């Protein structure tokens, strides 16, 4: 995309959104960051929704062909679950490569720093899923979820949406990869209580957005208890 | 369960 | 696909389907195609299913994207949709190579034939909606249809759901793209009357099938009056 | 309108 100007790749990434092209989305998106700049807010989301699009498919195919897998346990599902979790790993490689050069150094701000370590902790826990250097993966996961909320818990309000959104997937790492359901239980309700002793302060608008993330934390509760 | 849905 | 098994690649289509990655399913099934055997029955609907699903996609993009253009009447939405729309036409491209070399020549039951050329007038129709050689192409699907439906009434009773389908996406070529709405209107009553009167002559399964695009032909009935 | 939906 490197004849492609900057504003060009964001406008694209934008109308490949609404027309649901989201391998097309990311790959503007990548563009957009190999110019070296750093992202805004909404072109830091325009990434990660593109992304998360991506690989959210990749990994709904990998759990139906693993299942398919397990139950039949020739060679065509498994060599065909391989070719998916290649794919997958690929693309999680792809986006820790560009939070590694350079988006994470160059973040100086809480938001955006926080920001793109949650993404880390994401695209690791990706891997750990489909993983059998498991143990390394898993920790660099959750090294990245850790730096992520000591600087959300020194530098954003606990309503914060980025903070509670880390809060939240931190918890389902706890609870799906680390085997620490107990850990992510406690972690969801120290969340979602500090966030509604918070409410108070924000506008309409606020509220709205920071009450959506608490209802994923309530609902994660819900089947976890 | 659930993480953040991303849109 | 050259290296791989047909019967593999037939194994993976139905894989790839059950995953909801009709990409891999289409590049699996033209694998199978270039292996230069004859389908059967369920390897054609196979074939159907993948680029169906791959071009719905694309379509349904390009009219989002053609929508944003005619509103907006820089370059950028005019180039993407241009890409868009050259993705599209590649499968179309695709698709009706595999027909022309060498699906429908060996096809000589009215089954098989009749299934190809209506894929044929298909595939040009989806080249027709994003047109301007516009003539020739319209011209391309309706003699491939017209082929179909000839095979169809000589060989094949009214309820055939094949023989359905074709006159159903016949008739909304008719309105959709050659301008003729009485046309359309009239393939879809005739269609749907004769089938209604071969009913009785049918299996419980056979009648579900044959019912289910009979309601499709009333629900367009039911647009177009 | 509405074609075959193909499955
Ligand atoms: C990880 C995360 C957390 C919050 C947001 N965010 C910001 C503003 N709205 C949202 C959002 C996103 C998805 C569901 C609900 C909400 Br309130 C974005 C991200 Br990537
Ligand atoms: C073009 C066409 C027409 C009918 C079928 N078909 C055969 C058996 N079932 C179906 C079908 C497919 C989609 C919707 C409803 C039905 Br009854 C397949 C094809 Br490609």
């Amino acid at each position: 995309m490197g004849s492609m100007e900057r504003a060009s790749l964001i406008q694209k990434a934008k109308l490949a959104e609404q027309a649901e092209r989201y391998e097309d989305m990311a790959a503007f998106m990548k563009g957009a960051v190999e110019k070296g700049e750093e992202l805004s807010c909404e072109e830091r989301n325009l990434l990660s929704v593109a992304y998360k699009n991506v690989v959210g498919g990749q990994r709904a195919a990998w759990r139906v062909l693993s299942s398919i897998e397990q139950k039949s346990n020739g060679p065509e599902v498994r060599e065909y679950r391989e070719k998916v979790e290649t794919e997958l790993q690929g693309v999680c490689d792809t986006v820790l490569g560009l939070l590694d050069s350079h988006l994470i150094k160059e973040a100086g701000d809480a938001e955006s720093r926080v920001f793109y370590l949650k993404m880390k902790g994401d695209y690791y826990r990706y891997l750990a899923e489909v993983a059998t250097d498991k143990k390394r993966i898993i920790d660099s996961a959750r090294s990245a979820y850790q730096e992520a909320m000591d600087i959300s818990k020194k530098e954003m309000p606990p309503t914060n949406p980025i903070r509670l959104g880390l809060a939240l997937n931190f918890s389902v790492f706890h609870y799906e990869i680390a085997n620490s359901p107990e850990e992510a239980i406690s972690l969801a309700k120290t969340t979602f209580d500090e966030a509604m002793a918070d409410l108070h302060t924000l506008s309409e608008d606020s509220y709205k957005d920071s009450t959506l993330i608490m209802q994923l934390l309530r609902d994660n509760l819900t089947l976890w208890t | 369960a659930g993480s953040i849905p991303g849109r």
